[PDB]
């Protein structure tokens, strides 16, 4: 979680927002996915959110459903995803890396063991998509024992009790999906929550700037990156060019 | 559909190809949002004070009115950073571009002042700036082209049409239609398609707000009239806006009369043109009988444009503002008079406004009147122009 603390301190000093792309690991293959992720970083991503393909991604809409299918078609497994994570961390020592996981993949071989593997490869946070705060105890506990930030979603239908739990329980950042927005953001700060990243349908530069203006620490593009991969499957080179240009533009919007 | 009224009576509108409408709608939305955002206002105010130097002086000019019953003040936009009022609105537009998450600026320029203003605002605020300028204007304005390059802008000569300001104006719009996702078009006057006449007015309206406070402090009443030159309309609407609802205050805009209205060599479409549609707006313009856009002329490149912003056409139509013209010779006499009597070198653009105020005084020297001229810019840039005319003249 320390990489996030360092990142947000750096951005705060520059009066700048964070821009964080999501991609599915191994979409559309391992080699291309590694290149995609390097492109995202070189173009100015501040952190990554990386999904491990799961058979049943309940929290995910059609774009990410299709990305999971492409990765499975390429034979991607969680073991291969952890190999990729080691390679990414090896090339990029400071960028915060967050995983988007489904509960079964974390519980499968033991929750403690999963977080220990995260710590060993150099992952910084884990968001378990189908674990609400009410069910979160063993996940958050194992995360913190292994120096992993447990990331929680603050949904649009969040009440005060939930804001307080997410503020207490989370580290790294709060994943905001958005009570009025100003209220959610104010309350999270009042409750000393992890800095908020707005993740609701972020697909254009102006949305990044608006998120920062609203008081959020930055924005997460939950599917726009994946859409670019999907739109350009037939041409890997053009895919990278379009990713670089998009991330470039989104990051530019976060600058003071 | 729009958030704000695109028209001033019958004038104005959004006469652009369909592909540009999302750009104009996005900008209008960002502007409406910015105008309700105290943080945006505070940022803009901070740049205007600490970078550009606002508030500007209001100077009482005693020598030039001596022995008449005119009291003349000059609002000193010539003291703003950059040497003209253009700096006010380029700072606001640069802030809007950043609000929208844009990293790049496109601008047109004729005289080159707007190019320089766009470039300096871009330099300060970390935006990548490109400027379009008719090839004829490029050749005429080597000092300004060099300034733009020093400030890190790219200058792109325009060879289409008449290779002058209107052609630069068209090319800026052409570029933006392709680039608006990443680039903001920093239009240089209170004209063009909505929302620009409205944005530029609001980002220049501090001129009249300061003038009102300053004249109240110094004279305990409002002016009898405020007088400003009109090239596209920004300095004049910035001076006029805060006085529109003070119905006793006269609003006088001065168009360039060139070699004389009767010669056809002028830039006075509001009084001597006819309504047409060009540059995204329905507005008075100089045009041929068959509806081609005419070439304007003024000694002052800053006033040399064959149309005018739509709010001025509207204020004239309802009789709220009165529009007059001043010839090259009248402007040159005012330029000389201000240098000699007050030690201020005015822009030849501003000299048209001063010339008309001098005419108001001289025609009726026993009329009691309290006048403010918007001195929109300084005239160091004009000394070569003025030298050359005086020499030719003998
Ligand atoms: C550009 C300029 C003008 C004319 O433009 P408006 O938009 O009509 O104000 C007038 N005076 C100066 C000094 C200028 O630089
Ligand atoms: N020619 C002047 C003023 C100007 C800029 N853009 C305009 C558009 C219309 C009329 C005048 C202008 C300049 O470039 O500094
Ligand atoms: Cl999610
Ligand atoms: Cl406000
Ligand atoms: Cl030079
Ligand atoms: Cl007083
Ligand atoms: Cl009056
Ligand atoms: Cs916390
Ligand atoms: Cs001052
Ligand atoms: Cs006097
Ligand atoms: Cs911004
Ligand atoms: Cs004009
Ligand atoms: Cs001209």
């Amino acid at each position: 979680m320390e990489r996030y603390e360092n990142l947000f301190a750096q951005l705060n000093d520059r009066r700048e927002g964070a821009f964080v792309p999501f991609v599915t690991l191994g979409d559309p293959g391992i080699e291309q996915s590694l290149k995609i992720i390097d492109t995202l970083i070189d173009a100015g991503a501040d952190a990554l959110e990386l999904g491990v393909p799961f058979s049943d991604p309940l929290a995910d809409g059609p774009t990410i459903q299709n990305a999971n299918l492409r990765a499975f078609a390429a034979g991607v497994t969680p073991a291969q995803c952890f190999e990729m994570l080691a390679l990414i961390r090896e090339k990029h020592p400071t960028i915060p890396i967050g995983l988007l996981m489904y509960a079964n993949l974390v519980f499968n071989n033991g929750i403690d063991a999963f977080y220990a593997r995260c710590e060993q490869v150099g992952v910084d946070s884990v968001l378990v998509a189908d674990v609400p705060v009410e069910e979160s105890a063993p996940f958050r506990q194992a995360a913190l024992r292994h120096n992993i930030a447990p990331i929680f979603i603050c949904p649009p239908n969040a009440d005060d009790d939930l804001l307080r739990q997410v503020a207490s329980y989370g580290r790294g950042y709060t994943y905001l999906l958005s009570l009025p927005l100003h209220h959610l953001i104010e309350k999270l700060k009042e409750y000393h929550a992890a800095p908020a990243l707005q993740g609701f349908g972020i697909s254009s530069p102006e949305q990044v700037s608006a998120a920062v203006r609203a008081g959020a620490a930055g924005a997460i593009s939950g599917s726009a990156i994946v859409k670019i991969i999907e739109k350009n499957l037939a041409s890997p080179k053009q895919m990278l060019a379009e990713l670089r240009s998009f991330v470039s533009a989104m990051k530019a919007a976060s600058r003071a | 559909t729009t958030l704000l009224n695109p028209y001033f009576g019958e004038f104005g509108g959004m006469y652009v190809p369909q592909i540009l409408m999302p750009a104009l709608n996005q900008l209008e939305e960002a502007f409406v949002s910015a105008q309700k955002d105290p943080e945006f206002q505070a940022q803009f105010a901070d740049l205007l004070k600490n970078y550009a130097g606002r508030p500007t002086a209001l100077t009482k000019c005693q020598n030039i009115t001596a022995g008449t019953r005119t009291t003349l003040y000059l609002k000193r936009e010539d003291l703003l950073h950059g040497g003209a009022h253009k700096t006010n609105q380029v700072l606001g537009q640069a802030l809007l571009a950043k609000r929208m998450g844009k990293s790049e600026i496109i601008a047109e320029t004729g005289a080159g002042q707007h190019g320089v203003a766009s470039a300096l605002a871009s330099a300060l605020l970390g935006l990548k700036c490109r400027i379009y300028m008719g090839a004829k204007d490029v050749e005429r304005q080597s000092p300004n082209v060099f300034r733009m390059r020093l400030m890190g802008a790219e200058v792109i000569p325009v060879h289409s049409g008449s290779a002058t300001l209107k052609d630069a104006c068209n090319e800026a719009l052409r570029d933006w239609s392709g680039s608006y996702e990443t680039a903001h078009y920093m239009l240089g006057t209170a004209a063009g398609p909505h929302p620009y006449p409205t944005i530029v007015r609001e980002f220049q309206r501090m001129i009249g707000e300061e003038t009102k406070a300053q004249i109240l402090d110094k004279e305990g009443r409002l002016p009898d009239a405020v007088i400003a030159c009109v090239g596209g309309g920004s300095n004049a609407i910035g001076m006029f806006a805060d006085f529109i609802n003070d119905t006793s205050v006269g609003l006088i805009g001065v168009e360039p009369g060139g070699h004389g209205i009767e010669t056809g060599e002028h830039g006075a479409p509001l009084k001597h043109g006819r309504v047409g549609i060009y540059f995204g707006m329905k507005a008075p313009m100089m045009q041929t009988a068959d509806g081609q856009i005419e070439e304007s002329y003024s000694i002052s490149a800053g006033l040399d444009f064959p149309s005018v912003g739509p709010q001025h056409a509207y204020l004239n139509s309802i009789g709220r503002a009165d529009y007059v013209s001043i010839t090259d010779d009248e402007a040159l006499e005012a330029f000389k008079t201000l240098c000699r009597h007050e030690g201020i070198i005015p822009a030849l653009e501003s000299s048209h406004a001063l010339a008309h105020a001098l005419k108001m005084m001289r025609e009726q020297p026993e009329k009691e009147q309290l006048l403010v001229v918007n001195l929109s810019g300084r005239g160091d840039k004009d000394i070569f122009t003025v030298h050359d005319i005086l020499k030719a003249r003998g």
